[PDB]
């Protein structure tokens, strides 16, 4: 037999998380700590404040005019009125938070023989070895930023009738999958907490059979949830799914973009992560939804659905000449320099690599999630 | 080693130079420079003299 | 009033909240206090057979 001299091979795993990450520069001979201040505004609640005084003179618990309250006569009862001989009436105050993130450090690494050097038929193997480790090194920093930003949501919406994790199942009266009026639900709280959009409206094209979407935001799915995704019907009972050749003319498709559905633009990541087991036990019943077996109990698997906002986080730098994220790499051949001390022999070798990596918060309320159940 | 001259003009101490180009103005151009010290003082900086 | 009070000795600023407190409480020199070498007598007399 005749070896073909050359091998077969997988590329990466291209990254969609990491690219957002914005950077923040942090000098060394400071420490592990980051920190900025935050200027809350006169009326909103969060101002508590103790340098009150109402239009009569008295002193008063709150130094907010009114909090973020829309009632009207809340509004009438607390505005500030100023008599002609006015003096020393109402006062107000004001108040500054802070923030902090730090860094954390990582590294792996492997060993090498020099007969297995030599002796080896095939030729350019350490080579081979040096792409898996940079490829691994690469894919474990994605997860982790991806497994961050997921745990510090600011904006949790459970799907069906759920209230926490245990809660969501499949199973029942009310299936926890996800509906329209939580994508709408979900538009809505955006919007009121002062989210910017990230696209634009698209409107239609020349050409026959072409339909016009208007979405405005950019929602990353699991691979898992596309079916159910396409599956939804609206309030009308129409489809709800638009894919993309359809508005691909008169506008730019995004990468590893499926469709857009109400105003959304749903994104597929191949490397999303779900919990495992976090819903409520599965019975017999399963009309069809993905399980897992935890301590010899099947439950259900809750599953992802983010939309990251503008500013909402950044990535502290040290030391990565302004990127998110800079490995160190290391190589020593075998030889006279790993002739260890108990061993002159020197056969081996090793290649290690490490990095420092942490994040900061600025505004938390931006990050948006969603839970579902994912079909099978 | 332990070699030493009566006078103390004429004892002789180690000193280092400095022969590179530094940004004396900040607005991005590298010029020459020659910097000189002994110990811990500088007592030596200006502008490149050969021409 | 918008009083300093003392953020030190457990005392915070009227503006700060429940959560943050001053940055910046005191300025440092960044130029130590070092201690010079001990003198050496008899060292100087002493003159070097080489082996």
């Amino acid at each position: 037999f005749f070896w073909l001299k050359k091998a077969i091979i997988t590329a990466r795993k291209e990254q969609y998380f990491m690219p957002l990450a914005s950077v923040t520069n942090m000098p060394k001979h400071y420490g592990k700590t980051i920190k900025v201040y935050e200027y809350v505004p006169l009326l909103d609640d969060r101002n508590i404040n103790d340098q009150g005084i109402d239009a009569s003179g008295a002193t008063i618990v709150n130094g907010n005019l009114y909090g973020s309250s829309k009632d009207i006569g809340n509004i009438t009862s607390k505005l500030p009125l100023l008599t002609e001989n006015g003096g020393r009436v109402n006062r107000v105050g004001f108040t500054r938070i802070a923030r902090e993130g730090s860094i954390h450090k990582f590294g792996f690494f492997y060993e090498f023989t020099q007969e297995s050097i030599d002796f080896d038929s095939d030729d350019g193997l350490m080579e081979h070895l040096s792409r898996e480790l940079m490829n691994g090194a690469t894919q474990i920093t994605e997860a982790v930023l991806q497994k961050d930003l997921l745990a510090a949501a600011g904006t949790v919406l459970y799907a069906g009738a759920a209230t926490s994790d245990a809660t969501i199942t499949g199973e029942g009266s009310t299936p926890s999958v996800v509906s329209y009026k939580n994508l709408m639900r979900l538009d809505q709280i955006l919007t009121e907490n002062r989210t910017p959009t990230q696209t634009t409206i698209i409107t239609g094209s020349r050409m026959i059979d072409t339909k016009v979407i208007g979405a405005t935001r950019v929602m990353y799915v699991g691979s898992e949830l596309v079916p159910e995704l396409k599956a939804m019907k609206d309030l009308f009972g129409n489809k709800a799914f638009i894919e993309t050749q359809h508005y691909a003319d008169a506008g730019t498709i995004m990468n590893g973009e499926v469709g857009s559905i109400d105003k959304f633009r749903i994104i597929q990541v191949p490397e999303m992560l779900h919990w495992a087991g976090a819903g409520a036990q599965a019975t017999g019943a399963n009309p069809g939804y993905r399980t897992s077996m935890v301590s010899g109990q099947e439950h259900y698997d809750v599953y992802p659905m983010l939309v990251v906002g503008d500013d909402s986080f950044t990535s502290i730098g040290f030391q990565t000449d302004g990127k998110s994220l800079k490995f160190t790499v290391m190589t020593k051949m075998p030889g006279k320099e790993t002739a260890d001390r108990n061993d002159p022999y020197g056969e081996t070798g090793f290649s290690s690599i490490k990095w420092y990596y942490g994040i900061l918060v600025k505004r938390p309320e931006r990050l948006a999630l969603i839970k579902t159940v994912a079909p099978l | 080693q332990e070699f030493q001259i009566s006078d103390p003009m004429r004892k002789r101490v180690v000193a280092y130079e400095y022969w590179g180009f530094w940004d004396i103005e900040g607005n991005g151009v590298l010029e020459p420079i020659v910097a000189t010290w002994i110990g811990s003082t500088l007592i030596r900086l200006e502008k490149n003299p050969y021409p | 009033m918008l009083n300093y009070n003392a953020p030190t000795d457990g005392q915070k600023s009227s503006i700060d909240g429940a959560n943050s407190d001053q940055m910046q409480t005191f300025f440092w020199l960044k130029k130590a206090i070092i201690t010079a070498r001990k003198e050496q007598y008899f060292m100087p007399l002493a003159s070097v057979t080489n082996m």
